[PDB]
């Protein structure tokens, strides 16, 4: 198989081989081992064949796989592997390196395959094997398809080993006006065929022969015999009767406008609707042609015609050969003035390129299945609460939603995250940016999924982790700035309701912890809300959406969540102790996201992205908002009060048990808060200083960041050497961001003594280890675990402190090297 | 050199033209079309 790579020069033979092997695989009376060998050969070949050569095989698979019968299993794996391998060839605009780029026909076949499999799997009953085999294939195809790909040949009706039945033309009668048209187009076709001869150098004569270059029946249409008039009119009769069976109404509203004299129809141009009718005409022509070839196959007793695949599947060039006859017939109809009307939902859609985008239809289907999920989840909750019934009318839909949709959502919105975040001004992804409507649809999907999960984690059972992962992916892929600035009131209210409900649930958790509804709320929060809310806030802070998203009602809800968490922080309990880490992480992300300096409200009136500034004094009275920002929820201490308290605790050297709330909740909050508001406060880069700038809403300066880092180091060294301190790594991770902005004095003041103590402890422990090595047998066995535990705690302390040191070293490395520093030399020594 | 001392000097890296008594000569891609013999291994064009 590997030798088959780069076999372009024999593409026809390779395609014939692939077709023959696929037929052998589909063959009957074949033992299981033989079928396995054939399937292995097909997969090995397709592994190495170039993606472009597999187009013809994909054309057959498009027809075969959607049935999703037993034979359909191997094609599913084949397509999965092929698309996973060649995802670049289809997705990227530049294409896979050295392999070219996909074509319009290949992408159209890919979409046909995806939607056929999706619909068949959705309608089919649940089967574990089929659902496990198909889902990877759907994910691979979705990843391969470009998010913004638009199919030129889109049919709203999307109607439909093969059925070659054409329409019953002979059954329906033919109007007399259409019969006159039949005669006129008959001599037109005669003249066009005469022009074909004159192009081929053929002329009039007594008989048809290649050497003669003459035709016997090329007499003028006036003397053109009676029989051949019928021969030439009969295809025209069949076409017109076909449109009549289609119930399309053709009316001669407008008056129609040897040596061959065929009128030139190229001037006449088919519109979208005319081109659609002519597409269907070519469809009927191939359908009758395939019926005849099926008759030939029946006479033979076997075999399959290579061109038996459907018209839409057939490549454009093959379509073109038959497209010529239908388009010429309809162009002549127009020239004669005949107008054909049927009515198209295709016109109803119109160009609608954005709606034609693949991701658009995918998200539409996802939202429809969100509605179905709401329905059957409501039914399941109703039955579980009382009147238990095992019928489960929506069992198939539940299995589909849980097994196919959720992994599909996860994979698709993990692969194409940047496409949905890119904006026309700035493009994050390789190419293409999601439309505003697509962004709104994904936001609606996230909100609907969150509402579906609300207080139903137990109902979702083992699928709750998958649903929460999908929520994480959707939140990370959610673009909120554009949705808020220009988005439907419905979707904006949906996201605002998500935030408000999150705030309410967190308030309920806080009050319950302070002390089955309580259990349900606690488990739902801890499992889905705090992680999902943390991810959403991290995304907003990272992408700077904070100033745009968190405004007005969102600001109110964020205030509530913020200081509700802070109030819970004061309370002492085992559940609170367990929950403290997640609450602290969520608080840190919220602090990094908020656009208002909550810690310092005295200078709020300068801030423009505040509810008080935006809303009029008459407003905020309809809402239950306090008149003064200070009262918005007083419990939060002021920024400088918090800084004084942290310094006091650090100087007092209290252990972790003394201030569990501080280290876990407050310190991460300040670590996230200080950099953000320094960037906006004094000492900041002045890009807007030349223009009129109001006084900064915040008073944070580099002094605050230096002091906080010093206090954090003091706390870590005070708690140095404790038996169990799991908070140390979290504190180091949360304190990294502030480390960049450490004054040079920090080295001497804090880092040198701390690393010195660590070095002293390491020396003592290694001395103990050497003494143990000197000892032997039980003396060696005893104390080995003691020195091992000492080494473990020392490693914990080093991994807590060194991550901060490395960042500090990097910023001051250049200055230390430029100007020799004895402090740097001593730190190197330690 | 502005950042050689900060990064590169201690790692043992040496300036490219450190001990060259004359400036290094350079060649640039001139965009003036010129007639040149058809390569004997040209992928697309063959002269017999």
């Amino acid at each position: 198989a590997p030798l088959f790579a780069g076999t372009e020069h024999r593409a026809i033979m390779v395609d014939s081989m692939l077709h023959t092997v696929y037929r052998l695989s589909r063959g009957r009376s074949l033992t299981k081992a033989q079928r396995d060998v054939i399937e292995d050969c097909l997969m090995a070949l397709c592994r190495y064949i170039r993606p472009s050569m597999l187009q013809h095989l994909l054309r057959r698979l498009v027809f075969d796989v959607p049935i999703l019968n037993e034979f359909a299993k191997m094609p599913l794996k084949l397509l999965t592997n092929h698309y996973e391998r060649c995802w670049k060839y289809y997705c990227l605009p530049t294409g896979w390196a050295n392999f070219g780029v996909t074509s319009e026909e290949e992408l159209h076949l890919t979409r046909k395959l995806f939607w056929g499999i999706f619909d068949s799997l959705a309608h089919k009953k649940y089967d574990q094997e089929l659902y496990r085999i198909a889902m990877p294939c759907l994910c691979a195809i979705a990843g391969a398809l470009p998010p913004d790909y638009v199919d030129a040949s889109y049919s709203s009706k999307t109607e439909k080993n093969f059925d070659p039945r054409p329409v019953e033309t002979l059954n329906v009668i033919i109007p007399e006006k259409l019969d006159s048209f039949i005669n006129k187009f008959a001599e037109y076709t005669h003249e066009k065929w005469a022009f074909d001869k004159i192009q081929n150098n053929w002329s009039y004569g007594e008989n048809i022969d290649e050497e003669l270059k003459t035709h016997p029946m090329l007499r003028p249409y006036k003397t053109f015999s009676e029989k051949d008039k019928e021969i030439y009119r009969w295809p025209i009769k069949e076409s017109l009767k076909a449109m009549i069976a289609w119930e399309w109404t053709v009316e001669k509203a407008r008056e129609g406008e040897y040596n061959p004299q065929p009128p030139d129809l190229s001037v006449v141009t088919l519109s979208r609707e005319l081109q659609a009718m002519a597409e269907q005409l070519a469809e009927n022509y191939h359908n009758t042609w395939g019926r005849k070839k099926k008759q030939e196959l029946e006479a033979k007793g076997g075999g399959s015609h290579p061109l038996l695949v459907p018209y839409d599947t057939l490549t454009a060039k093959e379509k073109a050969r038959d497209r010529e006859k239908a388009q010429e017939l309809l162009k002549f109809l127009q020239m004669n003035g005949y107008a054909v009307t049927r009515g198209l939902k295709d016109m109803e859609l119109d160009t609608s390129s954005i709606e034609k985008r693949f991701a658009f239809g995918f998200l539409q289907q996802l939202l429809r299945w969100m509605d179905i999920s709401q329905e059957f989840i409501a039914h399941l909750e109703a039955v579980v609460s009382s009147g238990r019934v095992e019928k489960s009318p929506h069992e198939q839909e539940i299995k589909f939603f849980a097994k196919i949709l959720l992994p599909l959502i996860n994979q698709y919105f993990t692969n194409h995250c940047l496409y949905f975040l890119s904006t026309p001004a700035k493009v994050l992804g390789s190419g293409g940016h999601a439309s505003n409507k697509e962004k709104e649809m994904i936001t609606s999907l996230f909100c609907k999924l969150a509402a579906l999960v609300r207080h139903r984690v137990s109902l979702f059972g083992t699928d709750a982790p998958a649903v929460v992962n999908c929520l994480h992916i959707l939140a990370r892929s959610l673009d909120a700035r554009t949705v808020m600035k220009s988005g439907p009131e419905i979707v904006k209210a949906g996201l605002r309701s998500f935030f408000e409900s999150a705030s309410e649930d967190i308030e309920k958790m806080v009050e319950n912890l302070r002390l089955k509804g309580v259990g349900q709320n606690l488990t739902y929060t801890t499992v889905a809300l705090l992680p999902v809310l943390t991810t959403l806030f991290q995304h907003i802070a990272q992408h700077q959406f904070g100033d745009d998203v968190i405004l007005d009602d969102v600001q109110v809800s964020c205030y509530r969540t913020l200081c509700s968490i802070y109030s819970l922080g004061t309370t002492r309990n085992p559940y609170v102790e367990k929950l403290r880490p997640a609450l602290g992480e969520c608080l840190a992300r919220l602090a990094a996201a908020m656009p208002v300096a909550f810690l310092e409200p005295e200078l709020n009136e300068y801030n423009a992205c505040s509810v008080y500034t935006t809303k009029s004094p008459r407003e905020r009275a309809i809402l239950g908002l306090p008149n003064s920002v200070e009262e918005m929820c007083p419990d939060i201490p002021v920024l400088e009060r918090l800084m004084a308290e942290i310094g006091g605790l650090a100087e007092s050297g209290a252990r972790y048990t003394e201030m569990p709330h501080v280290i876990e909740i407050t310190l991460p909050m300040l670590c996230s808060y200080l950099p953000r508001w320094w960037e906006r406060g004094p000492e900041a880069p002045p890009p807007a200083l030349p223009a009129g700038a109001p006084p900064p809403c915040t008073a944070v300066t580099s002094d605050h960041l230096n002091s906080l880092l010093g206090n954090i180091l003091r706390i870590i060294v005070n708690n140095l050497g404790i038996d169990e301190a799991s908070w140390m790594k979290r504190l180091a991770v949360f304190a990294q961001p502030i480390v960049s902005r450490a004054r040079p004095e920090l080295l001497r003041s804090h880092f040198i003594p701390t690393i010195g103590r660590l070095r002293k402890r390491a020396g003592k422990v290694v001395a103990e280890e050497e003494q143990l090595r000197l000892e032997a047998k039980a003396e060696a066995e005893e104390g080995e675990l003691l020195v091992r535990d000492e080494f473990s705690v020392l490693c914990r302390d080093l991994y807590a402190l060194y991550p901060l040191l490395i960042r500090y070293v990097d910023n001051n490395r250049a200055h230390w090297l430029t100007e020799p520093n004895p402090n740097a030399e001593e730190l190197f020594r330690m | 050199l502005r950042f050689f001392a900060i990064c590169g000097l201690q790692e043992g890296f040496e300036p490219f033209a450190i001990n060259m008594q004359r400036p290094v000569t350079t060649w640039f891609s001139k965009s003036l079309p010129q007639f040149e013999p058809v390569p004997l291994e040209h992928p697309h064009y063959e002269v017999a």
